[PDB]
This record gives structure tokens, C-alpha cells and sequence, in this order.
């Protein structure tokens, strides 16, 4: 999945 | 066809034949044994497994990829690259290959899974593969390999670009994929300090969400990176309006204000002095 | 070697193959019998006595002159000009010819006399030959054929160029001719609105007489001519320093003043507004 | 407003924001403490005072200078240069930096003296400021730092190009300045073996002092070097004419007469032989 | 028939 921030 | 009129820049000798029925194409997962020499000295020894077109990030001469793209299955051979098809003018340090040098390559192509071409796959397949690719683009990214991540997310925008024989169900499933792609591209570019491209990818994305938190955001980071304060201010100011509880939006919006008023103050005093100077110069009668 | 890169652009059939042994170089004067037909309509017939290189000022095609430079005394012929060598992509309204148009010319080269070429002449001849042309130039000038004067005056500069083998007594003569040649050139360009060139001639001139009244004068004019007041003011202002009784210097200078006052006034007003505006943009807090 | 659409070619991570207000500009003198890394290795570390735009001559990347102009007073920063704004194409063996390569500097703008743009100076100042820069130019030339001397001498010619509100007294103090300027650029170009520019400067000088001994003498020198004898021959001839007790004028006027003499003979034989053959060739019927 | 000087 796309996360980070 | 038989293109190859690169005037023998790329030449190979079939040391060992080897079954084979078809060849590795663009973006194919190639498994290969590599041996390349300059003058006659060995600089590269290894058995890399890479995607064709990915070679640049893996210290491999442009010419070596087109060569591989012309092999059998378990085929063996050697490639002789004319300077223009191997590190060429820029040469190549960490291998210290002087500009305008030639190379020798002894490559053994093991297996390889050809990259499906847009035409080969129907609607669902494009969606599946669009997925498979993104997964990779994801790994390469979290792994710091931004350029190779680019290679991946792009394949997606490609495949899905024309083809529109999508049922209303696949129509939006695919649209999600596209949007995802463009957002991710912008992400890579920003890492890569490629701010113009970052912005072009945000736009392609906002043409799909025009409200998107990430696109609207990432585009503000890009404007800000190249001192496009005003444009930045606009993007951060808008992200806040749609998402008040957005962390960086507020701070960044602040940076802009700061840089902008200081900018204003500067250019103000200039005209002020420029004005004075004209006056005194005008007084000369 | 005597070949033709023009590739059939200019071809001539020789009926009446006149008194062989001849052929006119460029600058040569020549007497000709015209007869030019469009698709085949006699639109131009006359017995011109022109100098090879000025056909343009006499409604003659580029290829027509070139073609003569290949003819013999008293010889008749017929020249066929491909559109690119006739009146090209403009045609010749005066003859109602369209852009891109082939032509037929039946010419009779009665008489002619070659024009010396730098080498053909010795120190003496050069100064003579240069002094003769300087005259023609001045004639074409008052006669009003500005373009045709530039051509004469230019030969002078070209002749007294690399030919440095002068006896000082000749070197002082050569230079005096070069200077005049330049002031004149600058004088023609002025009449042709070619101010840039006017200015470059004035310079070449001024190198020979850094305080030349006509030089500093004509340049000052070419500047003001292109709304370059500061530089014009410089030259005029400077001319009076050397020639106070100079009439135009005094009137023009004044004009530069007028222009420079309005100009400053405009910008001063401009920087003033630019300020207020900025100030207001800052008040927003 | 001039903002960084260089696309991350230069990006500065302000480590310790410095005071502020105004900042280094084209031509300003900056006190600086730097240190650069290729890929990580410290190839350069020093604190120096250099003039903005003089960097290339002190082994500093084009990019590093631009970055400093955006620095405030005591600012501390980290500049990342893309291979193109830092030894791009060329490289810098002296530091061991491959043609294409990205760099990283840790600048600390200590102090600086903003230069003065043309508009900021009235007739008086411009004249003074030109004279100061003339002095700088001489130190640079005496130390054999020819390229940096050009920068100085060039400023003078620039400030004084459109300045017009002078006044005979000033107007001519400004001419002697310009003239001195061209004479020096010429002198520097000769030293840099840049003969074409040397000749142009001699011309730009002779325009102001038609009989200038150095002007003419240095141009004769430039022509000789490029092997344009007839030309050099005419310049020196003219030098002795106006200044007979001229050391090297007499000396070289000879050299020219000597190389010229040789060419003539060398060319004569050539033509003698050319004729020779044309003859034997006609003897074929 | 030119100029003064």
C-alpha cells in the first residue's frame, strides 16, 4: 500500500 | 525488418547455439551470465537478473541490451560494442573506461519472461498486469531505486492509455490504477529532484481527481522546491481548504508566506531606490 | 574546377556561337540584348549596358547575370531559368510572374570588358581603380540609386584590403581612400534605412580618423534613428566638442535631450506606481 | 520573478539561516568558507574571498556561484549540484571529478560587499568605480591571472557604454577610460593567445584614438601571430610612420617582409609549375 | 558638391 505521510 | 544497421556497432558470435524459439523483448525479466572486457581486461563478472531497459541503473552499456534482445533461450555468445553503444563519451568510472572506448561481452542468456505487449492482453489482463507492475514499482521505490520505479509505474500509464473497451466496472477499476500511477510517478520525480516532471504527473493525476490530497500536495512541494512560492501557496492553500487537518500543508503554507513577504520587502526597496536614482538623475538640467 | 552544382538550374543553348575567347568576370560592365518570355510571353526586351552584380536593380534574374558570366563576345544564346534562379518565390509583379516560375531568355552579349581582380592590379592600379569607382559611386548616389552605390564603394574597401605593399606615400593615399569609402557607405546605408550597417561603416571609418566630423556625425544619426538616444547624445555631444559651429549636431543633440527627459519621466512615474502597488500588496497582513 | 526553473540543478538546504536583508550579486566580493564532496569524498576545503563571476578561475562550479547569490549574510547551507551546474561534461581531474558527475558543497557565507549595478551610480561614481576596477585589472594581469583581468576591464566598458549625462570634462575622462579599457583587453587576449578577440579590441580602441601606438602595435602583433602578414605588415608600417623610434615595430616590420618574401617565391614556383603542366597538357591532340 | 567641414 501507499503510506509514509 | 532486420533493423540492425547500427553499422556493426553491436556484433555477436554464437559461441554456443541453444534451443530457443523466440527472443526477450522490451521490459522482459532476463536472467543472464555476464562477462565484459575492455582492451582485454575484465571489469564485469556477474550473473544479473534484470528487466530489459533497466540496464542503465545496473552499469550496463546501452548496446548490451539490444544485443540480449536478439538471443535464444539457453544461448551463449559474445558482443563487441563500438564506442557509441557502451558508456560512450561519458566513459564509465568505477570501471574506469575512457570516453569513446570499445567493449567485449560474453553473455549466456538463461531463462526470461517476455514482456506482454499492449495488444496481447485483453481488458482484465491489462488490469492484472497493471497490478503486478505496480507492486514492483512499489518495492523498487521503498528500496530507494526511484529510476527503476519510474520504469514500472509508466508501463501502467502505457497499457491503459488507449484501450477503452472497458466495462463500466473495469472502466473505473482501471481509472484508479491510472490515478495511482500518476500519483506514484510524481512521488518518484520529487525524490529524483525532477520537479518539472513531478508537476506534470500531478496534473495528469488531478485530471482524474482534481481534489486529490496527494496530487494537490505533491505539486505544491514541487513548486516550492524551485522557488515557485506563489504557485505553491496556491496548492497548499487549497489542500488546507479541502483537508484542514493536513500536517505539512499548514507548515509549508507558512514557508511560502515567509519567503513571499521577504521577497516582497526586497523588491519593494529596489523600486524605492531605483526611483530616487531617477529623480536625482532627472534633476540634472 | 568549372563544374555546376546548380544542377541544370541555368542551361543555355548556343545559337549564333559568336566570336569565341572571352567571358566577363563579375564587376565587369557588359552590353546585352534581352528577350525574356514567361510561359512564352515576351515581357522584357531591351539593350542594357549594366555592371555584372547590379542586375537586381534592373529587374534581371539572379541566374540571368550568372549565365552571362559564362558567355563570349558577340555570342548569342538562349538561357532557361528554373524558378529558383528566375524571380523565385516572389515572382515579378512588374511582369506579373508568380512565385516559383521558370523562364526563357534569348540574350546577345554584344561587348563587354572584364573588371580587374585584386591580384590583376599593382599598387598603382589599385589606387587608380579605387579612385575611379569612388566616383561612380558618388554618381549613383546623387543619381539616387543608393543600392547601386554601395556596390561601387565596397570594391574600394575590398581592393585596398590585403594589398598592404604600399610605399607609405601610397599607404597614406590608400587609407585616405578607405576612409572616404567608409563615410560614403555609412551615407548610403543611412538612405536605405540600414542603420545597423550605417553604424558599422562609421566605426570602420572612425578607426581611420577617430575625430572625423562626418563619421561621428552619421553614426550619431543612425543611433537616434533607431531610438538609441544615449548613444546618439554621446556622438553629437562629442561632435560639437570638436565642431561647435556644426549645425545639425546642435539641433539633434537637443532632440536627444527631449527624448531622454520624457523617457526618464515615464520610468520615474513607472517605478513610483510599481512602489505604491507593492506597498499595498504588503499591507495585506 | 527569476525563480529557479533550472529544475533542481541547484538546491540549497539552509542549515543555519543567516541574518538577511540583501545578498551577494553578480560581481560582488564574497568572504566564504566552503568544502565540496564528489560522491562523498572531500575534494576541496578552504575559506577565500573571491568575486562573484570570477569563480571558474578559482576552480568553482558555475552552480556554486549562483547558489551563493541567493545566500543571506551569515547563512549556512548545503548546496547540491546536478552534473551540469558543476563540472558537467568537462570534469576536473585536478580534483578527480569525471565528466558527468553531481556535487555537494557546504557553504557558509561569512560576509560580502554587494557590487553596484550600473543604475546605482551617477556620472561621478561610475568614473571613480571604473578607475578602481582599472586598478584591480592591473593586479590580476601582473599576477598572470589574465582571465580575471578581462572581467575587470570589461566592467569599465560596460558601465560607460550607455552612460550619457556626462559632460565634456567627464565625457572625456570617460573616453580615456574606455580607450584604456580596450587597450588592456587586447593586451590580455594576446596573453591568452586569443588573437581574434585581441584584434577586435584593438579596433574598438583605435576608434577612440585613431593614431594610438599600443592600439596599432598590439593589433599588428595579433595579425602576425595568426600569420596574416600583409596585415601585420601594414600595422607596423603605420607604427613607424607615426612613431619611428619604435622598438619592436621596426623589428617585426622586417619579420613580415621576410615571411612575405618567402610566400611570394613559394607561390611563384607553384604558378610556374602549374603553367608548365597546362602547356604539356595542351600538347595532346 | 558635398559638405562644409
Amino acid at each position: 500500500m501507499e503510506e509514509v505521510d | 525488418g532486420s533493423h540492425m544497421e547500427e553499422d556493426g556497432g553491436i556484433i555477436r558470435r554464437i559461441q554456443t547455439r541453444g534451443e530457443g524459439y523466440a527472443k526477450p523483448n522490451e521490459g522482459a525479466i532476463v536472467e543472464v551470465a555476464l562477462e565484459g572486457y575492455y582492451k582485454d581486461k575484465l571489469f564485469d563478472q556477474r550473473e544479473l537478473r534484470f528487466e530489459i531497459g533497466e540496464g542503465e541503473n545496473l552499469d550496463l552499456p546501452y548496446g548490451l541490451e539490444r544485443a540480449i534482445q536478439r538471443m535464444e533461450k539457453g544461448e551463449h555468445s559474445i558482443v563487441y560494442l563500438k564506442p557509441s553503444y557502451a558508456f560512450g563519451s561519458v566513459g564509465k568510472e568505477k570501471f574506469q573506461i575512457p570516453p569513446n572506448a570499445e567493449l567485449k561481452y560474453e553473455l549466456h542468456l538463461k531463462s526470461f519472461e517476455k514482456a506482454k505487449e499492449s495488444w496481447e492482453m485483453n481488458s482484465e489482463e491489462k488490469l492484472e498486469q497493471s497490478t503486478i507492475v505496480k507492486e514492483r514499482g512499489t518495492v523498487y521505490f521503498k528500496e530507494g531505486k526511484y529510476k527503476q520505479a519510474l520504469l514500472q509505474y509508466k508501463k501502467i500509464v502505457s497499457w491503459l492509455e488507449y484501450e477503452s473497451s472497458f466495462s463500466n466496472e473495469e472502466a473505473q477499476k482501471a481509472q484508479a490504477l491510472r490515478l495511482a500511477s500518476h500519483l506514484n510517478l510524481a512521488m518518484c520525480h520529487l525524490k529524483l529532484q525532477a520537479f518539472s516532471a513531478a508537476i506534470e504527473s500531478c496534473n495528469k493525476a488531478l485530471e482524474l481527481d482534481s481534489n486529490n490530497e496527494k496530487g494537490l500536495f505533491r505539486r505544491g512541494e514541487a513548486h516550492l522546491a524551485v522557488n515557485d512560492f506563489e504557485l505553491a501557496r496556491a496548492d497548499f492553500q487549497k489542500v488546507l481548504q479541502l483537508y484542514p487537518n493536513n500536517k505539512a500543508a499548514k507548515t509549508q503554507l507558512a514557508v511560502c508566506q515567509q519567503r513571499i513577504r521577504r521577497q516582497l520587502a526586497r523588491e519593494k526597496k529596489l523600486y524605492a531606490n531605483m526611483f530616487e536614482r531617477l529623480a536625482e538623475e532627472e534633476n540634472k538640467a
